[PDB]
């Protein structure tokens, strides 16, 4: 059965727990790991990540980035770098942050910095999906 | 391979980025204890 | 002797954490309050040269010292709070003065006249 | 000596005590913050480390290319702890040129720095000053990742060296390997994971390198809290020793002075 | 002593040169902690004077209590505002000496008379931040602030 | 027997020697950097 | 005070025994900086004598000057070079103190006369550091620095 | 008179940084300090003719011997007090005549220095 | 001083009323571990006086150690057999104190008289933790222990 063990730098949420599925957003495609999934470790975008215990709850968290490791034990080691409860996020400082951010999108002085802001308008679109 | 290693970024950077457009995005109070526990204060010295 | 029991007993409490007044900061909250209140304690223990103080005045000035009304103000500007509230209560406030002077005690209705002059003096003072 | 050069010394370590128990009692309430955020970091890191030890990765035994990381502050007054992990840092460097390898050297603190400027002088890859004056972040293991990976010295195994904080009393200090993508690729263990091609495992490797400079900061941070605080216990007790002998000391001084000014006058008024 | 302690209560003001001050090259070697007047009050002088005067007895004494604690922690471990404090201090230390017209033998310098108003400007400025970036050796053996000013140019210049 | 406020450079023990160099060293180095500030300042102002 | 003070002033050789280095178990308890000598110059003595002898009363000057700050700070606060010098300068003073026959009976060690060549040759050694691995108190004691080595050796058993 | 002063500032402000032994500019000052501190250093009964004072003096101020290790400055020293006596007789008798490093006196001595330091 | 130390010969015992414990409201403020006797000797007063005094000792000793502990680490640091002397020695010194006849004016209490097998025998219980359940401030100014039993049931009911 599953181990699951989902911690951000400061807090830790779940530790070595024991859950039913676990829905998270990886940089090929979301997908959900269950009880005996295939290992896999892939690196996590800006997404929110959905836990269900091993009843019926079901808990969101978004993460911003991380990795995520299905081992061969049924062991899921979910650490991202900054994983935020729904309620503690603004949804219109977010789409503020959007509309910011395509507007900077024109002054795209080299790729490297277009890079940089449309990774912004990345997460915060990310945001404003997960809050709508 | 996405864009940002198109233009020779790593991941770190992306997930600084990332970060950073999360954490401009809480609850007013909260931005404050994001002020902690986040943003560096190291410095490099050239060799 | 209301008065200053308590300053003389926050002054205490002052001294024996007065070695970390330099770090003061990463220290609990406890050692922070103390080192603020026997900071303004000190400020408001400075007086001028040749301009003594009727017990009164002492004794309204410590009052407003050591109930926490100061601790708000800036420890540079405490010695010109001092200054420019004693000048209030001496002028607009002579009745209480002269209650506290004769009666000799701080009465319970004379210690609300003291917290309302207080706050509204500190109300605004920038 | 004569009676001010006792009394002059006996004030300047008088100030001394006082200063050093001041540090301890400072040092104590950093120790407690940084054991408090370091439980949870220790969850984290523990976690980041699972996938190397469940999928036992052996570093290619062909391959020149070693980084060493130390992890240290810029503080001193904290005892043995820059020196036991410099020590170690040459120990395991001189093994691995003797081996016939390429070592570097990142030092995440001054005092390591200076403990191998003199030997090791010149493999010194980067090092990052302004340690310790506040405790770590993530943001400072992205940014030693980011200034490890930019700097382009493609390392083919690695080291970090840090002083595992065991009890309030005791610190370790341990070596926890560092793979770099190549090593991951072509192990066989390797195999059994699904949906991995190169590009997904070197965001992985990045993430994995930031998540153990950070977890070595951490036990490092809380390691060091520890030392100066024993260390400033110590130093006030040593400062309390010398306290009392050089005020007997200065006792007998100021007796001996009273009685010899006492005797010259006797000796005069006697001797009219 | 009996005779100086003695002389002490015969005098309106006293400079008490100091040997501590001599040795860091400080001269005249006056101590200003340890010497005083009797006009030295607000009502004699004037009150910018006066706070000035007690603004660097005040910085001279929090300078005398942080030397204490940099004999342990280092001048890189204090807190960011008291590093201010020793800046102000040791340039203030440095802004007391002055070089005399009798001893050109000695420093081989010339002598400066400084006016009353320009010696209070000059403290009252170094105090007040206006000269926190200038280095400290551009005070050492100068008359007015300006000529700390034209030798930290100098100073600069031939760097 | 009481102690009193700057006493450790009063002594000249070792520790007062060993804070005046660390003081020096210091200043030396941020009157170092100071100097340079000011050179580019001139440079800069000359136009 | 005034008998020693003055009987200082009719000597050639001094030798100041002290109570500290007793304490310290050293014995003779002679302190190497305070004893002097008039024919401590380079043309009756030497040049080897007189720059060993130079050497290790510099570097006991060193220590002596450290240690105030190793009695507070520790000795964690101080720079190799530092560290060096503490550590050759305790083997040095251990290295002064000597087994008497005299002390026989007190000890029930073997009293040891050491040649001056040997003791010239064994302070060389010391100095330049050719005995930096040994322990400490492998030369409490000791005649020859052989003798030392042969303790050093019989400690590790 | 013009040597003694620019050494007397050397040694004061070496003695201020001296008792802990990073910049160049400091690390210079100290080495500068220290070469000094060695090169007046002396034996017994053998005082030195003030020409050959200022010579030794000049050749340790104007950063020649800031190369050399502290350890052999002894050596320096005496190796060029016995060179200078025999073959530049001449320069010490202007010195000493004169009573002043002209500017003259000054190249010379500069080229016996410089000569001789890689000299050695 | 040749004062204090010609009249140390002759005293044969000491008393140290302290600052530090009128504060704490305890009276009379003798410091327990400062006071000082001659005849605390088994030999003289008893073993089991001796005893007891001694176990008092050692709990105030141990107590005032850990108080170094409780303020650096916090109360939470402590292990069980440890915050269980913690709660003896506080109850200790509060059972320590009294109060007087000739101070019924300050303390509104009554004076107690308390012979000597009463304070003996309470101190040898509360050592023993036959009332470890009972608040210390069961203790705090009474005279014999079944003073303090009641002034338990008389707070608690």
């Amino acid at each position: 059965q599953m181990s699951f063990t989902f911690a951000s730098p400061t807090q830790v949420f779940f530790n070595s727990a024991n859950v039913r599925q676990v829905d998270v957003p990886t940089q090929t495609g979301a997908f959900g790991i269950l009880a005996a999934h295939v290992p896999t470790l892939q690196v996590l975008r800006p997404g929110l990540v959905v836990v269900h215990a091993e009843d019926g709850t079901t808990s969101k968290y978004f993460v911003s980035s991380g990795s995520v490791t299905v081992n061969a034990d049924s062991s899921v080691q979910l650490l991202a770098e900054e994983a935020v409860t729904l309620d503690m996020l603004d949804l219109g400082a977010a789409k503020a942050n959007l509309e910011k951010a395509q507007s900077e999108l024109l002054g795209a002085a080299d790729e490297a910095t277009r890079a940089e802001i449309q990774i912004r308008i990345e997460a915060n679109e990310a945001l404003v999906k997960a809050l709508e | 391979v996405a864009y940002w290693r198109q233009a020779g970024l790593s991941y770190i950077r992306y997930s600084q980025i990332c970060a950073k457009a999360v954490r401009d995005a809480l609850k007013t109070e909260f931005k404050a204890n994001a002020m902690k526990t986040s943003g560096s204060t190291i410095k490099i010295v050239k060799v | 002797k209301q008065v200053a029991g308590t300053m003389k007993l926050e002054l205490a409490q002052y001294r024996e954490v007065a070695a970390f007044a330099q770090f003061g900061s990463d220290l609990d909250a406890a050692t922070q309050q103390l080192l603020s209140r026997g900071v303004r304690l000190t400020e408001l223990l400075k007086q001028g040269q040749y301009s003594p103080m009727a017990i009164e005045e002492q004794v309204a000035v410590i009052y407003a010292g050591v109930r926490g009304y100061l601790d708000k103000l800036e420890p540079s500007k405490i010695t010109k709070f001092e200054n420019a509230f004693l000048s209030h209560v001496i002028s607009q406030h002579q009745a209480l003065l002269s209650k506290i002077r004769t009666d000799g005690k701080i009465s319970e209705e004379s210690d609300a006249k003291l917290k309302e002059i207080v706050t509204n003096f500190l109300a605004g003072f920038e | 000596a004569t009676l001010k050069d006792i009394t002059r010394r006996l004030k300047s370590i008088k100030n001394i005590q006082k200063i050093t128990k001041s540090m301890k009692m400072v040092a104590a309430a950093k120790y407690a913050r940084a054991e408090r955020e370091l439980k949870p970091a220790r969850v984290y890191g523990v976690g980041s480390l699972a996938l190397y030890e469940k999928a036992d990765i052996k570093t290619p035994e062909d391959k020149k290319k070693h980084l060493i990381i130390g992890v240290s502050s810029d503080r001193g007054l904290c005892g043995a702890i820059h020196s036991s992990v410099a020590k170690q840092m040459k120990s395991e460097a001189a093994n691995l040129a003797a081996a016939g390898k390429e070592v570097k050297i990142i030092g995440v603190g001054d005092k390591i720095r200076s403990i191998l400027h003199r030997t090791h002088s010149d493999q010194f890859l980067v090092t990052f000053k302004e340690v310790g004056r506040r405790p770590p972040t993530f943001g400072d293991a992205s940014v030693i990742a980011l200034e490890l990976l930019n700097s382009g010295y493609e390392f083919d195994e690695g080291s970090i060296i840090f002083n595992r904080f065991r009890s309030v009393i005791s610190y370790k200090t341990e070596e926890k390997p560092i793979f770099s993508l190549d090593t991951i690729s072509s192990a066989e263990s390797m195999s059994i994971y699904d949906d991995i091609d190169a590009d997904v495992l070197r965001n992985y490797q990045e993430y994995s390198l930031a998540n153990i400079i950070y977890y070595s900061l951490k036990e490092s941070t809380t390691s060091e809290q520890s030392a100066r605080m024993t260390a400033m216990d110590n130093a006030s007790k040593n400062a309390s020793e010398m306290i009392d002998k050089l005020t007997l000391t200065f006792n007998r001084t100021r007796q001996a002075v009273i009685t010899k000014e006492l005797i010259e006058i006797i000796s005069g008024a006697a001797a009219l | 002593d009996p005779a100086p302690a003695t002389t002490f209560a015969h005098l309106d003001a006293t400079t008490v040169l100091s040997r501590a001050i001599a040795e860091l090259g400080i001269y005249p070697a006056v101590d200003p902690l340890d010497s005083t007047s009797r006009i030295m009050d607000p009502n004699i002088v004037g009150s910018e004077h006066y706070d000035v005067a007690r603004g660097v007895q005040k910085i001279l004494q929090d300078y005398k209590s942080l030397q204490d604690i940099i004999a342990i922690l280092g001048m890189d471990e204090l807190s960011e505002e008291d590093k201010l404090t020793v800046s102000r201090a040791r340039k203030i230390q440095r802004f007391l000496s002055q070089p005399f017209q009798v001893a050109e033998v000695f420093t081989g310098h010339l002598g400066k008379l400084v006016p009353l108003k320009e010696t209070i400007k000059g403290f009252q400025q170094i105090l007040a931040g206006e000269y926190d970036h200038l280095p400290e050796q551009a005070f050492y053996m100068v008359g007015p602030i300006e000529e700390a000013v034209a030798k930290a140019d100098k100073l600069a210049e031939e760097h | 027997v009481r102690s009193s406020a700057g006493a450790v450079r009063d002594a000249g023990g070792a520790f007062g020697k060993r804070e005046q160099a660390e003081e020096e060293r210091y200043f030396r180095a941020r009157a170092k950097e100071q100097l340079a500030a000011l050179k580019k300042h001139h440079e800069n102002e000359i136009s």
